[PDB]
């Protein structure tokens, strides 16, 4: 055991150096589901290597201002590669998510991001009862950028944030982050389209900075998710 | 098992409603009848035994049944297709999209009737008989029937043959939230008088 | 005859491609409904299930208080010039079909037998005259007699038929809670009969209706304010609730599609327009390829 | 049931019985049908 | 065991080739009353050959717009043979009934017939609030034609008419049917000139039909009812 | 998973000077609470805590009664030239989101499994209108009943959806007990779900409304008064109050900071100042290096 | 045994009714590829239901003078479903199929289709030394037509086409063919968008006949093909 | 738990359990820290 790590599923193998640990989210591994708890009579199909494998998002610029991002599970992953098109081609589903987050910087440079896995996050927004369009909610890989991250964009703080799953990636003794998270539904499977189990939010609780030389440096963030143990139920064309 | 209104439109009087047109096609691929799965709102599916006994209920579960028998003439012969799709988008129109669902090819012969089952696809435990057929929570699916090669008849039989469609659930059904159905209704104390 | 706690399972299955099985096909015009099972029709997987079924039992489905009758009387000075008569009762003639939800469901079966729960709500009113001031309601008491088939019927609040030597009678306030009690299993037969093909009198007269069951002759139900006339006139509305117990049920029915029309028999008028209607059950779509409820994307 | 009455009947809701036989309505054939083979 | 069939009864015997297979009635063989289910306590007279046989019934004929027909047991053998003598010389009876519906079409001809025994079936008229004459209900052997068969003539679904005993005479594969039904009263015995226990309806489910050579092809419909186990008590004079 | 009866016992400690043992220090970066105890962290004694922590359970936490509804409505005659409809009941439209003390408490969780207890407490006053006199309120009979989801809505006083005949009733006077009852675990999922993010239906439009469940369809609750109108008008109050049982959570949120402005979902506007503003939970204190509560002496 | 048959695969179920028998290419069943043949090192994916089901065809109508049709596989799925996908997202493949033809005509009819399942066929033009174009060789699933069904398009014989795997639909007798094919390569696994394994070739031996009132009769004649222990390897990009 | 009806869920307050796991909240990381030790 040591700060260095290695994630490998299916062709994809990501190392990390200045990691600290692995966050299982509950202290849980994602599972196939189990007969006493499957509700679907249909067989699901199970593809690992082509769906359970690491999927490089796009990434952001760390600014010196900025609020925050957030991702919504499956959603991200919903329109890339073997997981979207089964996605796509049926109705139910059931997968854990592997997030490793990605985040480079020397060691003159100062700055903490905490990256929380917030399940079942119910998006609220501010100084209107107008509830959040589809456009807005729903937004892919691309992601989302934090009005309020003090307030977590639900009414409630960022200080109490910390129930949640959660990593902190602090320039001094880290660069990634990695956390697991099994299933997280009422039910065994669900609608993609229509419902996000969790939402990975990369939230910099102290902003990026350097001294006389290393200012406006630009530093990115990475996300790279991994479904693990994806099954899949309700065949039919795509929609 | 209990027939089921397929013909449901407003030029069907009676037992014509009962009972489907079945023809010969000049073309092919066509689709031939849809049905949906919304046992709560006015469909076929409610003036059944099935229907009737589980509108008491307000949550269901398990797969169901359905058996179509073919009322054509000896010499008559056929083959369909019957896909049920599982909710999410719009009901399948062409064949190209109906086949990637569940489906089975009924071709006519000694046995005169066919079974397809609708499984029980859902990610909650029941469903509910909600108002809102277009709800995830309510929507169960659709089914849908294409001529898969075409119906032939001779000259001396009857060219235009029909199906008769039942629907039935299988020993995995549950009900649960018995509740006052809106099948019929009452608007005074009945007299013993007209 | 198995014993059902929960509904059947599911079991995982392979391909199948063997010559001879058609479990798909059926011959339904033996009568027989459709045998084919889920798990050798589709590819299926390992399910097991563990819904129960208890509240589908006809001991849960009929077993549920239900309301059957409604009777709204006037409680007042009914005397005139020559009256001699309070009339501060009702009769019900008893039977089960004046309440339409409680009569399809005694019709879902043609033969049900069964103890049964009465239950007794009274409510009061004071009727709005012309000067009525209201600060308060009586706590009146209230006898309900049963009077069977042959035996008298009271005509009146100060009658003497009200004695019940042998007659069921119990007396209730307005304030307590609602009268309770069980009638057995009272049919000549073994079970009572929702349905009756045939004529109650063996004779061939148009005074015998069609329909009338000889064994329905359930008598009467009396009820009575037994306190005297107020100087201020009230109304008392009696809700009386029926819960089958100890239930067996044979040969189920259709179920009704009509609205009822009156109590003595089945009649139907039918609705003016879909559904429900003379030639329309359910509602008219489009075509038989339209789908009325289209999700669009 | 607890029956705190004389008579039987004036119990409550009998006891639960979950036998099922729904042949006697779905199968109500002489000859029984044999699953997975032609009926006729 | 086949499609073939006979039923010998008495002197009589009917063979049958394009059948399906025997509906015993809620999967029950009409038996002789026991001893502790008697109510009567003299002995009922129990004709053999002479009451259990076939009778048959005089024919209809199958049209394009036929509605359908019904029959009400016992009043259609309520006149006929020593069945008849024995039920109007005596108060109580009691027998099942086998019912055979024969309906014979060439190859090319297109139909399918719903014979079903609705038990203590009352009908009810439409448009009225006045109960059915007694010359409407009680037709013997002449039969009763259905005004709406789409409701059964009782407020219900001829949809969900398949809760009662039923056979299909589909024309591809089917020319004769056969139902067989117990004792069907709430009472042990009955009075035959005023109740009917049984009603066998034949109703057309898709019209008979044929193409460019078969039009308007006569084809009849025949009714043979067979009691059963029949007993009688109470003798006196003939009513 | 281990037992806890009493809080953790405290035991006494020496000087500890030791190479390569750094209890204080913590690594916070892996996600993992600080592990540090008191006992190797300062110099401590031995303690022993016989303090219980039964009520610090969920069972305690949430299995307490509380008001959930709180509807008011005119029990008069609202009859006109031509209405018909005496409107004397009222519709709830089943929720848990109303009152903002248990929708806090409900949310401190993401998913609940309970059964719940349901109290129902009516209370009359009487209209004060231009010539009233009070000297009693009138003993009602109220009728509440539950409406599944999908069954008939009753539109008015006498309407015959009030059979009950399947809807499950309770009947109570205003003298009598409150009324109370017992919901099982209704949820068509595995557990009831606080949050959903997500929309409820297949649809793309903007009619869909984010955050609305497709598993809180919990039906509705029609209350009315049994009596028919009175000569004058009274005004009846009926308050729901709502108590878990059998809970279990899962999940537990981040609590709710910031006042509520509906149900329908989790909006927020932010009060103006400090604390609980959209910039400022916590109100101001003057610098970091102050103490607002300081012992001067 | 008997000419019935249910061909029950995934989400799909054919039944026929007037069959044959069950044609199995050389006398083998398709299977999964071994460990000791395995050329591969990475784990293929292996999506039962999603993919080993039932893909139904574009229908064609038997003329009086059709030639008859022909698809390539895995060309006529490539395109289709869940096949068509993993097809897409990876280079290699292996696949067995399962065909079954249909053609329902009337017992006044007569015709004799030969299914001919010909393996590795290079189409041969004719009166040209250039090779067959892109174009005309990969059709997809909207088929291809033979120009001399006589010689197979390859100047062989038709006379000589039962050495491969072939069904006959006679009229008379059948209205339904099956046929099983499992792997045909000199390799494990191949590339899809640039070889085909197998042909499956409709060629009506006898023209569709009726008399006097069966002539032009608009019958169609659908493939239905479902793919059998399908794996593929090399997961990438779609092309 | 006294539960007079037949159904169970109309009991009072479930009986008390006071199994704790605070480390699934509180330590839930896939390696152990070890206490006293640098967990780096
Ligand atoms: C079909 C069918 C079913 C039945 C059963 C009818 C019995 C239930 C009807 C409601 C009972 O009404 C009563 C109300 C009160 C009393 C009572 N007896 C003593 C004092 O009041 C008795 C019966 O009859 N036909
Ligand atoms: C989160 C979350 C939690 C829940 C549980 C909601 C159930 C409790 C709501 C209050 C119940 O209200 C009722 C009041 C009365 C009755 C009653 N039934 C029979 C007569 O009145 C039923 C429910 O839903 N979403």
């Amino acid at each position: 055991s040591d700060r260095v790590l290695q994630l490998k599923l299916g062709n994809s193998s990501i190392v990390t150096q200045e990691a600290a640990n692995i966050c299982c989210a509950y202290g849980e591994w994602p599972t196939y589901l189990p007969d006493n708890e499957a509700v679907a009579i249909d067989k699901p199909t199970q593809p690992e290597t082509s769906t359970d494998r690491f999927y490089t998002l796009k990434s952001k610029k760390w600014e010196s201002n900025s609020t925050g991002w957030w991702w919504k599970l499956p959603d991200a992953l919903n329109q890339i590669g073997m997981f979207g098109q089964n996605v796509q081609y049926h109705y139910l589903y059931r997968s854990g998510f592997l997030c490793h987050v990605q985040c480079n910087a020397t060691k003159f440079h100062q700055g903490t991001l905490l990256i929380v896995a917030i399940p079942e996050h119910q998006i609220g927004k501010k100084g209107t009862g107008t509830s959040a369009s589809f456009a807005e909610v729903m937004k892919g890989a691309e992601g989302g950028v934090f009005e309020q991250p003090y307030l977590l964009d639900d009414g409630t703080s960022l200080a109490c944030a910390l129930v949640y799953p959660h990593q902190w990636i602090n320039l001094r003794t880290n660069n990634s982050a990695t956390i697991v998270l099994p299933w997280m539904n009422s039910a065994p499977m669900d609608f993609a389209l229509r419902h996000n189990n969790w939402t990975l939010a990369v939230i910099p609780v102290c902003p990026l900075a350097g001294g006389t030389g290393n200012t406006n440096t630009y530093v990115p963030i990475t996300i790279s998710i991994a479904p693990m143990c994806a099954e899949y139920n309700g065949l039919r064309n795509a929609i | 098992e209990s027939m089921m209104e397929i013909n449901n439109v407003n030029d069907a009087s009676g037992v014509e409603r009962l009972r489907v047109q079945i023809s010969a096609q000049s073309d092919m691929d066509q689709l031939l009848f849809n049905i949906p799965l919304d046992i709560q709102l006015e469909g076929p599916l409610r003036n059944t035994l099935l229907g009737n006994i589980s509108r008491y209920y307000t949550h269901w579960s398990g797969s169901l049944e359905m058996t179509f028998m073919f009322c054509g003439s000896f010499m008559t012969t056929g083959k369909l297709i019957i896909c049920y799709t599982p909710p999410g988008g719009s009901s399948p129109t062409d064949r190209m999209q109906a086949m990637l669902a569940t489906h089975v090819v009924w071709d006519f012969g000694l046995q005169s009737s066919i079974t397809i089952i609708i499984p029980w696809i859902s990610g909650s435990h029941y469903r509910m008989f909600n108002t809102d057929a277009k709800a995830i929570n309510a929507n169960v699916g659709y089914v849908t029937c294409f001529m898969q090669t075409n119906l032939v008849a001779p000259v001396g039989a009857a060219d235009q043959c029909y199906i008769v469609g039942m629907v039935a659930a299988k020993k995995d059904f549950n009900l649960r939230l018995m509740r006052d159905s809106p099948d019929i209704g009452q608007s005074a104390i009945l007299p013993e008088q007209a | 005859g198995e014993i059902v706690k929960t509904v059947a399972n599911t079991v995982e299955s392979e391909i199948k491609a063997e010559l001879g099985v058609i479990p798909s096909l059926n011959a339904v015009e033996t009568g027989a409904t459709s045998n084919t099972e889920p798990e050798e029709a589709i590819q299926t997987r390992t399910v097991i299930n563990m819904h129960g079924t208890a509240e589908c039992l006809v001991e849960n489905f009929l077993g549920r208080s239900a309301l059957v009758c409604m009777r709204s009387f006037e409680y007042k000075n009914h005397s005139t010039s020559t009256s001699s008569i309070q009339k501060n009762f009702f009769i019900w003639t008893l039977n089960t079909r004046e309440l339409v939800q409680i009569r399809r469901k005694m019709e879902l079966f043609t033969y049900l037998r069964f103890d049964t729960e009465i239950t007794i709500v009274p409510t009061l009113r004071l009727f709005s005259s012309s000067n009525v001031s209201f600060s308060g309601l009586p706590n009146l008491t209230l006898q309900a007699m049963y009077v069977p088939t042959g035996a008298r019927k009271p005509s009146s609040q100060d009658s003497f038929e009200w004695q019940s030597a042998c007659n069921p009678s119990v007396f209730f306030k307005i304030n307590d809670p609602p009268a309770r009690l069980t009638i057995p299993f009272m049919s000549i037969n073994s079970a009572y009969a929702n349905f009756y093909d045939g004529f109650a009198g063996f004779e061939k007269k148009a005074t015998v209706l069609y329909g009338i069951n000889p064994a329905n002759t359930m008598g009467n139900l009396c009820l009575r304010v037994v306190n005297s006339y107020q100087p201020v006139q009230y109304t008392l509305t009696v809700r009386v609730y029926m819960k089958p117990k100890h239930i067996k049920a044979w040969a189920p029915r259709a179920p009704r599609t009509m609205p009822y029309t009156n109590i003595l028999n089945n009649n139907y008028a039918g609705r003016s327009a879909a559904p429900n209607a003379p030639t329309a059950i359910v509602s008219h779509r489009s075509t038989i390829k339209t789908m009325p409820n289209d999700i669009n994307l | 049931q607890i029956n705190f009455y004389k008579d039987s009947y004036a119990a409550s809701a009998s006891k639960q019985d979950f036998s099922q036989d729904p042949s006697k309505f779905t199968e109500p054939v002489a000859e029984a049908l044999k699953a997975g083979a032609p009926v006729l």
